[PDB]
């Protein structure tokens, strides 16, 4: 069980680790969180009393090194920065530990919540879509964008989510106007699975951390994303039985933790209808489609 | 964006530009079966492409072979006028293909568009004009050569005739808009107006009667007078 200490907590914040979050008053004696799960990608992010503009967070993994957060009064952020002396770290962290300085990360031991929502998705991938080389962890917040929005303005701070467009020359065989864009088995299977993603597991990866940016952050570009990969999916005839059936499971769980008072804005009715009723795979995401159906009657 | 009536002057500017109508794309009788069940049965049709400045209507004949065998044929209808439209402006230099093509109906939008992905610079435009090209084949000339095609088929005529020599695209547009819509509301009585004069002859290579100025206003007086009578007939007003 890892731990991320805080150098000190100058301002009032609300605090999230993964699905967790709790307040921080202004100058609380807060030095971190302990007990966290090792085998996953975690996200700590920070929402400030004083601007509720700008979510921001830090996606990590504590097998990649031994990572603090520092609030910084210049830039006016809570900082993840990582300690390259295991000594200096072993001695702070037991130092707060001692003085039960720090919260412990809150996981029910029969609550397999984090690992659904994360299973496919790697530090490795998340470094590529979130460019920074010299960190071991990728920082995101509300505001930044896709490469795909930048084409309709900073590389450097950009999300670089697979551009998907579904009328695009990627997307439509010369000859196949028609089929391949009634159709998307095509460009799901060949040009992205085949072609881009290599795997199943790679796209529901970037699937699963586009959903996650959407809901910690609100993030409009992460969201869109994770609706075109959905209906990338549901468009296409010819999917692999496993992927359905994984895919079932995939969303039910991003749908169970959504907050009920964000649905208004994190779920595209258009998506969600075609997927669930009109599309090829409407009928294979019996789950999905329960879940959605008992929580967000309205939407449908 | 979407064409109406405060940008209908757009179209008689000098960007080379074509409408595209797929109403009578995909034709059908509708017939009862021996066992008293319900068939269609296919008829040659047409998309009627239209150079609104110019008059010329590209009337690419849809011969009833091109549905053998297929199925959801009112959606096939839509990507085959797309796929006809597209490999038109290809066959064309880029300096005499046009600029914007406008769908009457918004459904044309997506086909056109996927099919015309290798012409970015090609405004796929829809319109809110109630435009009546549907009633192309209330044209004797353009319904005989569509019902009489064996074959798929290319038939362009100029709509305007030699009107051009003496009114302007914008007020040759409205006559021929206005023939059309009176065709639609009441084929019979604007076919009747349109030939109750025996001396006045649509001439062999003409697909309109050589009216003159003043026939032409008469003429264009009792079809927009047939048009408001219908409108209060259907209405009772
Ligand atoms: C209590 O001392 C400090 O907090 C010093 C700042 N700091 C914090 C955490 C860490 O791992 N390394 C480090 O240098
Ligand atoms: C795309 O072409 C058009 O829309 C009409 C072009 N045009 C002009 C003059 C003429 O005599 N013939 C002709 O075909
Ligand atoms: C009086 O005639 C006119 O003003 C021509 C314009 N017009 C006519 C018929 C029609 O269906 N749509 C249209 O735009």
């Amino acid at each position: 069980m890892n731990t991320v200490p805080f150098t000190s907590a100058p301002i009032e914040v609300t605090i999230g680790i993964d699905q967790y979050s709790f307040n921080v008053k202004e100058n609380q004696p807060f030095h971190g969180i302990k007990d966290i799960p090792i085998g996953h990608v975690h996200v700590i992010h920070f929402q400030h009393a004083d601007n509720s503009s700008m979510r921001y967070g830090y996606w990590f993994d504590c097998r990649m090194g031994n990572f603090y957060i520092q609030y910084d009064p210049k830039d006016g952020l809570y900082k993840m920065m990582e300690e390259r002396d295991g000594a200096k770290f072993e001695n702070i962290v037991h130092n707060f530990k001692e003085r039960q300085m720090m919260v412990s990360y809150p996981k029910i031991d029969e609550d397999d919540t984090w690992y659904n929502l994360t299973e496919f998705v790697q530090m490795d991938k998340i470094r590529k879509i979130v460019r920074k080389d010299e960190n071991q962890f990728s920082y995101v917040d509300s505001s930044m964008t896709t490469v795909q929005e930048n084409e309709l303005s900073d590389p450097a701070h950009s999300l670089n989510y697979t551009v998907i467009n579904f009328k695009s020359r990627e997307a439509i065989r010369p000859g196949h106007e028609m089929e391949d864009f009634l159709d998307k088995s095509y460009y799901l299977n060949t040009v992205m699975l085949q072609g881009i993603f290599k795997n199943s597991s790679n796209y529901f990866g970037e699937l699963q951390f586009a959903f996650l940016n959407a809901m910690f952050f609100g993030n409009y570009g992460s969201s869109l994303q994770w609706h075109a990969m959905i209906e990338l999916i549901c468009s296409s005839a010819t999917v692999p039985k496993h992927m359905l059936d994984k895919l079932d499971e995939i969303l039910y769980y991003q749908i169970k933790t959504l907050p009920e008072q964000y649905s208004d804005i994190l779920l595209n009715e258009r998506v969600w209808n075609i997927c669930l009723y009109s599309s090829f795979q409407k009928n294979s995401l019996h789950n999905t489609e329960k879940i959605m159906e008992n929580k967000y009657p309205e939407l449908l | 964006g979407a064409m109406n009536s405060s940008n209908y002057a757009e179209l008689f500017n000098n960007d080379i530009k074509l409408f595209v109508d797929d109403t009578n794309v995909y034709r059908v009788t509708v017939h009862k079966t021996f066992e008293g069940n319900v068939a269609t049965k296919a008829i040659n049709g047409c998309i009627f492409t239209l150079n609104p400045k110019t008059g010329h209507l590209f009337l690419k004949i849809i011969h009833t072979s091109v549905w053998a065998g297929q199925k959801r044929l009112s959606q096939l209808a839509k990507w085959k006028t797309a796929e006809e439209v597209s490999a038109l402006v290809r066959s064309l230099p880029k300096e005499e293909q046009p600029k914007q093509i406008i769908v009457t109906r918004k459904a044309m939008l997506d086909p056109l568009e996927v099919h015309m992905l290798d012409f970015p610079n090609i405004a796929i435009r829809p319109t809110e004009l109630r435009l009546p090209f549907s009633a192309a084949m209330s044209i004797d000339k353009l319904s005989d050569v569509v019902m009489k095609a064996t074959e798929p088929q290319m038939v362009l005529f100029n709509i305007y005739d030699d009107w051009l020599d003496r009114i302007s695209s914008y007020t040759a547009f409205s006559r021929l808009t206005l023939l059309l819509r009176a065709l639609k509301t009441n084929e019979e009585s604007a076919k009747m107006i349109l030939l109750s004069d025996p001396t006045i002859t649509i001439k062999s290579y003409h697909l309109w009667p050589s009216f003159t100025d003043e026939q032409w206003i008469t003429i264009e007086s009792q079809m927009r007078d047939l048009i408001l009578t219908e409108y209060g007939r259907k209405y009772n007003v």
